[PDB]
């Protein structure tokens, strides 16, 4: 039954799919708790803009230096096997990248960090109501009410006629990163089935290939380990742990204890 | 099932000259389904009408006839019985029955406030609590002067019974020329030839059934246990009717050589 | 809901009441009296008795001895029934509180109307009673209770008594000591209950003998093809061996040796 | 559920329930009845006997006790939900709440209308009725529940004697004893069993053959292959043959001895 | 629920629940004393030592010794009731509610009337006072309630005393050491289990030897084929031969080693 | 029996789907002659689609589409058609039936569609009280049950004399198809060259050879495609079950291309000299 | 027990079942959350029409990206071997395409999307209520009461009929849409019925034997790898990795470790 787990863990769409859930799970959690959209007039917009960029950024970076073969692909960089490590990273970078398009989408689907962030920016110009012949009390109030500052004195209509206009903005831009991010994936598919020189079975017989090879490599190196420290022990104290010891030991003197401190 | 039971629920309307005609229905009818299929489950009553079938001369007398014919609603006349027995004691179906035939004279616990204008109707009406306030007294007393006449004769059907079902059996000792004791074996032998008989005959049916399909599909499918049946019960033909014509009818003790044949086949086993 | 059909329900009706509470307590007792009959096996070797001599010659010495053993072992479960009616006392306190004296009443002042006494007293078993007499029906309900709860005790101490006076007697007046009717006790239900299993087989094992010749083979299950292959039978028991082992038995000694049921009688060729 | 769609709703109109209440019971019994018809097996014999003689050879008597039992057999459905219909009542007060004599009315004083006799009368049964009529509204619908349940009665009652009747008088009149109609039942019901328990088994031989003979192999479960060395097929049936062993079939003897169904008849060759 | 059926419901009215007291709690023990007499088997060979010698010839102050102890055994089914009644004090109560004088009571002033003294008093364990006179009715519940308990705590106190007189004087007065009558208390109770345990053996073998000779054979269990093999019966044992082994046996040595039951005594002929 | 099953679950399928159907998404539009189209299309469109489905997924079909694009002359005979229409329709146009009598059982499909044709004048109890111009109108707004008290005692007995036709025209639907299939049946069998046990055995045997087929053409598939990968390796790995295969059916190869159309269409029933052949393929092997 | 479960997980009815039943769930999810009906006058069409678009779009090109096999037909693209090509890319594309038409039938059927989508294109000279000689107040009321605003002014009766009747509209369009759904399929099952060389059951056994010998090639492309790893390594340090090891080893000095690097 486990074993049937860790088949569908080997199916990338599945991580993929939980990586997006989980990812939706904690902003959604993050906005409920620790948001409080602040209100100050004079940097607003910089909150907003900070919560909108700098959590896909950590999760983007996250999610490309996660996977240790693109440590070897750029130690590989820094003919065939150039296709080779571009068709790698485009695969690695796909699951790189597909958490942060998922924050930015859920992010701007919600509204709330777009609502916060430029709120500063709205044009009140058509509205006959704020005249504000001082020109700064009017920033200050645009500024004011979004967050949670209602301000009964007629505005408040007015605020969410705002509110809905900047609401709206925000979910056309979701969408339509949505929109594109999806045509990427399309033509980037399209280069990794046009640049492929490999038969699309032979991309993957090659991938499981890789996998098996390095983790036999890797038990295979753990085994030689093993068995050299094994050597290093029956050649030192003149018995192989693990045996039947009651036939030798060598009751090793202050000097030996020098010679195994070499590695 | 509650659906079910709701449905055959009493539901007494309330009706001079009508009622007791339900009731009659309510009660006689499902005690003349309950007779009917207490005759067809007795299987005295199959070879007794085959003994009349068969002789087409009306060989045996009353006394042979009588006898058994006893049995025959002896073992079915209970049900009808526990069932017209148990409503009485529920007392709804008389009460039902003859709530228009109280004498307004009779009643008590009121003065003679009960009105004469339609005396039937509004008596009628007593069963299905359709009175008014102002006679709830003799509803009730109503209520309870019917419900004794029901319980009353509920309580000395039982006793009746209870005097004729032991009548019947001491009259039946005291009869029959046999010893109690003997009885009792012939009836602990009929059980045991009836039983035997119906399973081996499945046996025996089973068993020609499957000789005749192997005959056409060229072979026969068994399960496990069937397996040891064809072999361990193998059957060369069939039975002709005259053979079938000597076990099926009544059978009165006939013995033989001083030994008694405790059934028609057993008379037949010995080929009498 | 079988036992609340048979529920008692107290007509309350002057002169009336006492015949419903005889016919719903009487008849239950007259079905369980008849049943003790029936299923006694003592009563029937009884009838068969006089049945096969048709004559009666026998006297009224050996038939009383028995006779009260058969009401015995079957009288206890009329009075059984009839004592935990009287210690419930519904069925005597609806059946007399019409006789219930209206100048007899305590508990208080002269209050009973006088109009239609035995009506309104008949009643009381209903509780429709009005509120004006509440304490009337709570003396008249509790003294007849009494009067019950009294004679259920007392028909307790009877039986009590007549118990012990009968075991005395048929420990005093038989001829055999007690240890030695314990096994003429002990072996009265030990061929009984043996004679109606080999009955049972020998029936059996005559009818699938019979089926046999009438089908070429018998179906048997697996435990009783045993019975078959253990009990072989050569026919039937003639009627008069069978008229033999029924009826009454009393003690007849055989040779100085003792007998102690009718078919041992005939067992040693007798 | 189910039971909530089916449920009867008492179209309260003159000269129009009445019908929905005979399509509402009739129908429901109607198709029941088909179902009687269509599983039972004696009624495709009796059909396919036609087939064969195609000229009516065989005479309507000896076949008519077969059609005793195919309505016999199959009426047992229309019965029990008519009479259910008729017990609960439902059917009935709806069928006839307009027909009933204003005349004849009683437990009121005289306070029936005359404008619309059939109207007022035709929605009682739906408590769209006055409430100063409230009384005959119960009284009339405790009447006509009242006939509903007689009738109902009356019908398990009749139902009950002819069912005795029709196995008293087939006992009686037919040629053979009771005995062995119950040891000739018992053999119909093991030969069915039977006849239908190898049909599979030699399907899935035959079937095995013609697979093996196209892949040159068959992928069998456990048990196959030991049906097919079992039970190995040498061929097929001619249909003549076939047609032998179909159709009804009367008690005949053979030599002394009886023969219970004609694939009897054809295996005593 | 038949602790409802025999449950003690007080009657109160005067000169009349002591007369149902009495016959509510001493009935039950006459039941109970009448129960131990007849199950204990001390009783029985006591009554068949009076039948067999028809003259009195055995003398009364032997046997008072097993007489004493048939009463004794059997009185502890009484006093268990006669006790359990008394501590829970309502049959008391009851009993002696139409007893209490109305001027020794206590608790409240002299405002007790006296113009039917009794029958205010016997309403008192039914609860049926005013409540007037509540404090004297519970007044009158405590002080009955305590000389029922008092009477109660006497009576378990008298039987302890008893006993304990008992037990002393016999084991001083007895002419076997205490340690020999163990012995002896554990042979009767066993010899009594292996005699009735034969006693059905030796009647099954020869039930069974009787019916085998009627109907040819006999009908067993698997256990019951080892009594017939194990076990063969060849007669019956006379009627002399039973009364040697039925009555009362007082410590008869013979030669100089007793004998511990009479069946011993003529087990050695 | 298998095929009862079969039905009876799609039967439940629908009647749950149509309780599902009438709570969460059913709204009569009350727009005189619109209700009317919608009325009509709320019980043909979801009909027609399922009739639809039981077509596609019925596998005889294609089988009567192969032999007729084959054939180009409908060479085969009536009984075979009989047989084949008589089985879809038995297998498919059942769904259909089921929804349209539930949806008219109900009746809110219908008390929309003749809402419109009512007669004002028609009504009873009172004199008829609507305008000669809005009295479609007003009709048209019965079903939603926003109608104006003053205008409920009119209302119930329209809603109900058209619940009431709709319940007598479902039961009056059940009537003609149960009859069809009594009908049928008997047209069937008298029409029939072989008996009902003929019938019985050959549509039994129908099953157990394609579900033999079925299996032994997956295990074809499987022990054809490893046969290849040891001819493009050397070497084939397999399970426990997978290598007893191998060894245990050869590879026949592949059969002729006019041996797979000769096992496919509909069924001649041409008996071989008296021997009756229940299949296609049952020829092709004894052909051969 | 698992294996019936895969065996009807092999049955693509059940499959596309699950994928309807599955966009059905999501889609009800997204329209009780995240909706809102933006209420604004100008550009409202644009919003509920996108929200019945951009989703189904989406859908369709996840289900047609998703299946692999489609990128080797394009390779392919890009006889017997175009009609074989033709029959699996229309068997693709039917579960490609089944899930758009869920979501599209499910907003439809609901009717709140094109409920908000053609509010403010509804027809009004018909009612006399919206005079509105100002002519630019009527779009705006029209946009204003569908949203959430019922403004009790006796327009909102009014506002209900002109919902119904959208709501009307919108249910015949689902089944108008789903009447030639079906209708393509059955067109669509004829040409892949009447263009199809192979016999009905020719293509099913042909595919059955595509997916064998796709698995089966797989597996052994992962077994070759193994094997090759398993070579390079008892070349490299001389013995078998997972065998007795204690006869022989390496001990491979610095320069050795290149050697391995290549592949």
């Amino acid at each position: 039954l486990n074993n049937i787990v860790s088949s569908l863990q080997r199916n990338g769409i599945f991580i993929n799919s939980l990586i997006a859930a989980l990812t939706i799970g904690g902003q959604q959690l993050f906005s409920s708790s620790t948001f409080s959209c602040p209100c100050q007039v004079g940097k607003n917009f910089y909150y907003g803009s900070a919560f909108l960029v700098i959590p896909a950024l950590i999760l983007l970076v996250a999610g490309f230096a996660l996977r240790s073969q693109m440590w070897t692909i750029t130690g590989e960089y820094c003919p065939l096997e150039c296709k080779l490590a571009c068709l790698r990273f485009f695969s690695i970078t796909g699951r790189a990248v597909i958490a942060p398009l998922t924050w930015l989408a859920v992010t701007l689907l919600t509204g709330t960090y777009y609502e916060c962030a430029a709120s500063e920016f709205a044009s009140v110009d058509h509205y006959p109501m704020f005249d504000n012949v001082s020109a700064s009390k009017r920033e200050e109030i645009l500024a004011g009410f979004p967050c949670c500052r209602s301000a009964p004195s007629d505005v408040i209509l007015v605020r969410d006629e705002i509110a809905l206009l900047h609401r709206y903005q925000s979910q056309m831009l979701g969408w339509i990163l949505i929109t594109l991010a999806t045509i990427a994936a399309l033509v980037s598919c399209c280069v990794a089935k046009c640049c492929s020189p490999l038969t699309s079975l032979q991309h993957c017989y090659w991938t499981s290939h890789l996998q098996n090879e390095r983790e036999l490599f890797e038990q295979a190196a753990e085994q030689h380990s093993r068995l050299l420290m094994m050597h290093r022990i029956k050649k030192l104290f003149g018995f192989i742990p693990g045996s039947e010891d009651v036939k030798h030991i060598r009751i090793p003197s202050c000097q030996d204890w020098k010679d195994i401190s070499v590695p | 099932s509650q659906e079910l039971f709701s449905v055959v629920a009493f539901h007494c309307p309330c009706s001079p000259a009508r009622n007791y005609l339900y009731g009659l229905a309510a009660i006689g009818v499902p005690a003349l389904v309950l007779f009917i299929i207490g005759i067809i489950l007795n299987n005295h009553t199959w070879n007794l009408v085959a003994e009349c079938q068969h002789r087409r001369t009306k060989n045996c007398s009353a006394a042979p006839t009588f006898l058994l014919l006893s049995s025959i609603l002896g073992r079915a006349a209970v049900a009808p019985v526990t069932w017209s027995v148990i409503s009485l004691l529920r007392g709804e179906a008389y009460v039902c029955a003859l709530s228009e035939f109280v004498d307004p004279s009779s009643l008590t616990a009121r003065e003679e406030h009960f009105p004469s204008a339609h005396a039937t109707e509004i008596l009628a009406r007593f069963p299905c609590k359709e009175n008014p306030d102002n006679l709830s007294d003799f509803r009730e007393e109503v209520s309870r002067r019917l419900r004794y006449e029901s319980q009353l004769f509920g309580w000395l059907l039982i006793g009746v019974v209870a005097i004729l079902v032991f009548l019947t059996k001491c009259l039946k000792h005291y009869c029959s020329p046999l010893s109690y004791r003997q009885e009792a074996y012939w009836a602990q032998y009929r059980a045991n030839e009836d039983q035997l008989f119906q399973r081996t005959a499945e046996v025996h049916s089973r068993v020609l059934a499957a000789n005749n399909v192997r005959r056409f599909f060229g072979f026969v499918a068994l399960n496990k246990d069937d397996e040891e049946l064809i072999a361990n019960f193998p059957v060369e033909g069939t039975q002709p009717r005259p053979q079938w014509n000597a076990i099926t009818g009544v059978y009165l003790y006939r013995e033989n050589q001083g030994l008694p044949l405790y059934s028609r086949l057993h008379k037949w086993a010995q080929g009498l």
